[PDB]
């Protein structure tokens, strides 16, 4: 059954997609939050 | 688990061991009433390896003092953190230094280094896996010069095993302080050879340098000019107090770094230095950091390493950063200037990672290099030394002490002998 | 039932161990305490209610990197006498690792293995991993080696071991340790996988667009490969592939079993978003000399036997049209004395991704397990690299003051001389 | 099933694809992104779920143009890995550009190349476009047709190319590239089209009320001509015809493959309504000197092969009646050994507007392909103006510094002149 291998596609390759693009999404946040604790050391640099 | 115990000798050494705990109980977090007090759990799974602890939360660091006269204590105890040192570890004579080596050697050494090794006994057995001993003394009056060698000779003697390392300062080629540092240099340098396993040499003119070029400090006093060689001791350690991608102890170091017994003396390099106004122009990150490592104006050694031929080097970094990165810098910088390493030891460069930064840097990175640029700094003062003996008569001073002649002799001759090796190892 | 046993030793093997139970957690489906929120016997010991507890053992003379995991989120899924801890560094000093520390904590990890191994009554195999350049993976690895070779006899010891980058190097020492690491398992290791960073530096910059890797990304791709390696022995398949299969096929002779890998498709997540990635394009992918982990050109040398493992929806027709394809290729060379060359193995279990990870959305993933003769380029540059410090006799002193007798030099010298004979005179035709 | 693949060098190749990409998507109805709100092989291949991607590769050692497209609107279609920039142009110098710049991202490309074409089996021909006074356009594309030539072999490899203008020029160098270009053109090409950038000028405003065209007017243009030829392969027709069947009948000698292109009716959107537009206008049109594509009369020259190729409502009773009509016309000679000269064409699907754009809405059109002995007036001027430079020796040390040998020079001159005794002796009555 060609149908199954296509459900098994959405379920493995597609469905995992939607997960990982999460991540990447995940992957947004986390540089955001590298800039902020390197921003943040950063005045408290400038403070000393 | 490889605690570290700490001596300091004489002014110099008391000086710089003063700031050289200021850094790193203020790295740790330590109140000056001796009280932990920090914000991060980090800095308390290690503490063990520099601070003693005491009934009540209070915490006293393994260091021992010496010295001849009274009056560098009494700065010590009238500092900021003078208060956090036990008071029973202060040991001392009631005689002036004698800006002599052979009077600190033979006269009161003998009658201080009992008392001496008994103290640093009681802070050995404090310690289950004490790595090593750290001294830090200058070369160039008589008293860090003198007692230290006696002293470390005594500390080989009863631990062959563990790890002797010294931060010395050696007498400057144009600012030297007094008439007769060639001999207290040349006699030290005899002990200092066979005993310690690893020597770091530090320059004063170098440090000068150094301020006035990239600190842009009008007025430097000994505060400043000490804390860049805390920054160095502080970062050499590293690896044992925090953790890091890749740690690096000093009997790792002593390994890679040293090819032959006698060839053991170092030269030392820190980074990042920037003037309090030009920070706002840099974009610190690796490459820049390996640029100033290797620019021979922050070598704190006066000694030109582009004249001589490099030996195995290691560089240690601190914070956060790309393995693949430094790896790249240390390949880059190996291939790109070949003719200053010797061809038939590849992979010159040492690399290491440590994860927590210092206080305020986003990064930090320590160099430690072993090249035959040394000869120069022992040309110079050989050379002073010849024509310093060459008036036979001034050896005087010494002979009332007990110094025969022949010693002055056999000193040259050996470090002579240094000499031709590291020419010998040049091609 | 069946069974499988890992042995982690110094600051690389833990780090990488680290993050193949990431990936097993989640694939196997478990709370990081190792409560559940089948194959679990395989790789966890059930211990009673709904617990379970992984069989590895993690030894290191650092007792930094174990006191990390001590301290760790996972610390509660390992059980506190897994975790072996000693005093100091081996100084990257083979003969430091060998005699005078190794031997004060051999005994205490040899007990706990033998503990381990009681329970796991349906075991096969063992799995090491070692970083060469350290003094502790090669000092206290040929130890351990040499002692589990005579206890436990007829068992798989399957090993897996970071080779020397042929430029980049951290340790000066590192050629030394290397070849005397070399002697030891060329003589006690049934097939030992290899593996140098620099290869995966440029992978990991090249085929995913990930701005400065550390080693975590490394130890991640490090983790997909021995699950797919394993994942024959925890899913069903139309083809399963045993450990003995391995060591029949992946060697044709003795001293030759040292083996290459590749694993295929490395792609990052917006990329396959704009491919489609069939059967044929990531069978493709493997034999280009880009995707190889150790930075040797197959081209130089030739091809005597291939595995490939395949994971998720793959079908017997496309995975005989893709090797058919791939024979038909004259820039693969093969000796004539081994036509077949090649056994395929099918499993339909998915590979599983990492929450915030590397690697892409691949329903069909393809691993690559082969032994080439292009191996002996490394093995001249390490031959090359030890002679120009034994010539100076550049670092005698340290090794000859911890025990270790000079005279065991020239030996590993002539080993690895042997074994470069053993090589060309294999990929000799008649 | 049966592809194409199109390959593009320097800001001529990227430009012209960038409108006949936008032509193209519409006309087969697929957005920007690849998804939808058949004969998709033809330059699309297929992905996972809805998304497509063109089976194109964009070569140019300039990123300018490049990082356009991938900050342009139809970035989502196009996969990243088939835009390849380079660091530095050639600089106008086809020596730089064949040697030192394009030796350096030569196999890159080559390897995309081919990858590409695994998933085109059915591949028929490549698409390969130049600019010939340019430095990329002409170094790079003689680099890999070189190339081409061995790893295909008997392929069908048809070129685009931008044949520098009678007068106008913007290069002081353009005669140099040229020459060397058509050196190694004629050689290894299949059969290579010509247009150049003067009539386009004229024709855009001659044809349609447009005062001021630019580039992006001149290349809707070409667009439409290369939708025209491969409209066959695209969609039913009462006439199929294959590119190898354009390759028998256009050329009857190998170095005179050169053929000549123009398009009718090309009418501004309210001109249309004004006129039938019928077939006998269509076909009696296109043999004007107005239309034609190249500034070359043909008056001047003689016809030895046409090819015509329709979309509309064409009736063949009336394709019969239009050429029997032209042959009748007495300014129109031909070769008496090539007594038909003629292969007609007839597809049903019309041609598709693009909204804000130049045509009109016409219900039928054709397109034109010919073969004559007028281009012969065009190598001449070109032939004049390179003895003029080379007499004084112009701008021989710039090409010499860049690897070039000098004695090529004489070589490439020594072609052109036998091109030029070839094309008169095969005009030549008996
Ligand atoms: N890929 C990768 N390699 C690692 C990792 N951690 C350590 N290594 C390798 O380990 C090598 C050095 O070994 P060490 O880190 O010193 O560990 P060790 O075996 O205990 O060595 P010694 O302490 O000197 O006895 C380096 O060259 C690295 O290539 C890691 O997380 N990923
Ligand atoms: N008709 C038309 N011609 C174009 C277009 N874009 C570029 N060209 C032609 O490209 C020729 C030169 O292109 P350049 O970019 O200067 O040179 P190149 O071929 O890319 O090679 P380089 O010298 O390395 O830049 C000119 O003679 C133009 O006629 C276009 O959009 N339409
Ligand atoms: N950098 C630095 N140098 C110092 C300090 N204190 C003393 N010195 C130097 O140490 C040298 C000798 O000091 P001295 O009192 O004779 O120490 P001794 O060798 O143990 O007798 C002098 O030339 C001083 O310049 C200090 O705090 N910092
Ligand atoms: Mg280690
Ligand atoms: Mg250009």
């Amino acid at each position: 059954d060609e149908v199954k291998k296509i459900n098994s596609e959405m379920v493995a390759a597609k469905a995992r997609t939607f997960r990982d693009q999460q991540l990447e999404i995940h992957r947004q946040m986390k540089e955001d939050e590298k800039a902020e604790e390197r921003s943040i050391a950063d005045m408290l640099e400038e403070n000393r | 688990v490889r605690e570290i115990v700490h001596i300091q000798a004489g002014q110099c050494g008391n000086q710089i061991g003063a700031k050289f705990w200021e850094v790193i109980s203020d790295e740790h977090g330590i109140d000056p009433t001796g009280s932990y007090h920090g914000d991060s759990d980090l800095q308390l799974e290690r503490i063990n390896v520099y601070y003693n602890e005491a009934t009540g939360g209070k915490y006293v660091p393994r260091a021992i003092l010496v010295d001849l006269e009274p009056g560098t204590m009494d700065s010590v105890r009238a500092g900021q953190f003078g208060q956090l040192f036990r008071p029973d570890n202060f040991v001392f004579g009631q005689s002036g230094a004698g800006n002599n080596w052979a009077k600190g050697y033979y006269t009161e050494g003998q009658e201080l280094c009992e008392s001496i090794l008994d103290v640093i006994r009681k802070e050995a057995e404090s310690c289950d896996c004490l790595q090593g001993f750290q001294l830090v003394h200058s070369l160039g009056g008589g008293t860090g010069a003198g007692l230290g060698t006696l002293l470390l000779n005594k500390l080989r003697e009863e631990y062959p095993d563990r790890i002797l390392s010294t931060y010395s300062i050696v007498p400057s080629p144009k600012v030297s302080d007094t008439v007769v540092e060639p001999y207290n240099c040349t006699l030290s340098v005899h002990q200092l050879v066979e005993s310690a396993d690893e020597v770091f040499c530090i320059d004063n003119e170098a440090l000068y340098d150094i301020c006035f070029r990239t600190l842009k400090l009008t007025t430097p006093t000994y505060g400043d000019l000490n804390h860049l060689v805390s920054m160095v001791m502080s970062g050499t350690t590293c690896a044992l107090r925090f953790p890091g991608q890749l740690n690096s102890d000093l009997r790792k170091l002593a390994v890679n770094l040293v090819p032959f017994p006698r060839l053991h003396f170092f030269i030392v390099g820190f980074a990042p230095l920037t003037s309090r106004g030009s920070q706002q122009y840099r974009a610190l990150t690796v490459p820049e950091l390996t640029s100033q490592l290797f620019d021979n104006k922050n070598m704190m050694a006066a000694c030109d390493p582009r004249r001589g031929v490099y030996l195995t080097a290691s560089a240690h970094f601190r914070g956060r950063m790309s393995s693949k990165e430094v790896d790249e810098q240390m390949l880059n910088i190996q291939a790109r200037n070949t003719s200053y390493f010797v061809e038939w030891i590849p992979s010159n460069v040492k690399s290491a990672i440590c994860d927590i930064p210092p206080r305020g840097l986003k990064m930090a990175a320590t160099f430690i290099g072993n090249t035959t640029a040394f000869r120069e700094l022992f040309t110079r003062v050989d050379s002073q030394f010849q024509k310093m003996y060459a008036r036979r008569a001034f050896i005087h001073w010494y002979v009332n002490e007990g110094l025969e002649t022949v010693e002055f002799d056999e000193a040259r001759s050996n470090m002579t002998d240094l000499i031709q090796e590291y020419e010998m190892y040049e091609t | 039932m069946r069974e499988v046993i890992s042995i982690h030793v110094g600051q690389a093997g833990v780090q990488i161990g680290n993050g193949c139970w990431e990936l097993y957690c989640l694939e196997h489906g478990i709370q990081p305490d190792g409560q559940l929120p089948d194959a679990f016997n395989t790789f966890f010991s059930e211990t009673g209610a709904g617990k379970h507890v992984p069989r590895a053992v993690f030894v290191d003379l650092e007792p930094t990197v174990v006191d990390e995991v001590r301290t760790g989120t996972y610390r509660q899924l390992f059980h506190p006498e897994q975790l072996i801890s000693g005093k100091e560094d081996a100084a990257n000093n083979y003969a430091r690792g060998h005699y005078t520390v190794g031997k004060e904590i051999i005994d205490l990890t040899l007990d706990r293995i033998r503990k381990l191994a009681d329970q796991c009554t349906g075991l096969q195999g063992f799995l090491i991993f070692h970083s060469f350049g350290g003094g502790t993976g090669a000092g206290f690895g040929s130890l351990l080696l040499e002692r589990l070779s005579v206890d436990y006899g007829k068992k798989s010891k399957l090993e897996f071991t970071v080779y020397p980058s042929p430029q980049v190097s951290t340790a000066i020492v590192e050629p030394y340790n290397s070849i005397l690491a070399t002697h030891s398992m060329i003589d006690h290791s049934d097939c030992a996988f290899m593996v140098d960073n620099e290869a995966l530096y440029d992978l990991c910059r090249r085929a995913l667009d990930i701005e400065r890797p550390t080693y975590t990304n490394l130890n991640r791709l490090i983790g997909q490969v021995v699950s797919s390696l394993t994942a024959s022995l925890r899913f069903d398949g139309a083809l399963n592939v045993d450990f003995t299969e391995f060591q029949t096929n992946l060697v044709p002779y003795a001293r030759i079993h040292f083996p290459i890998c590749s694993y295929a498709p490395v792609i990052s997540a917006e990329k396959a978003y704009h491919e489609q990635l069939s059967v044929a394009e990531i069978t493709n992918s493997l034999f280009e000399p880009a995707n190889m982990m150790v930075k040797c050109d197959p081209r130089h040398g030739k091809y005597m036997a291939c595995t490939l493992l395949y994971r998720g929806d793959v079908v017997p027709k496309d995975v005989s049209a893709a090797v058919a394809t791939i024979k038909t290729k004259r820039t693969i060379q093969f000796v004539d004395w081994c036509p077949t060359g090649f056994k395929m193995g099918i499993n339909y279990q998915p590979p599983t991704v990492v929450p915030g990870g590397d690697l892409a959305k691949v329903q069909r993933a393809v691993c690559m397990l082969a032994n080439t003769t292009a191996i002996a380029e490394a093995w001249s540059r390490l031959d090359h690299k030890f002679d120009l410090m034994y010539a100076k006799r550049a670092f005698v002193h340290w090794y000859v003051g911890e025990g270790m007798e000079e005279a065991e030099f020239p030996e590993a010298r002539e080993d690895l001389a042997l074994l470069e004979k053993d090589y060309d005179e294999v990929a000799a035709e008649s």
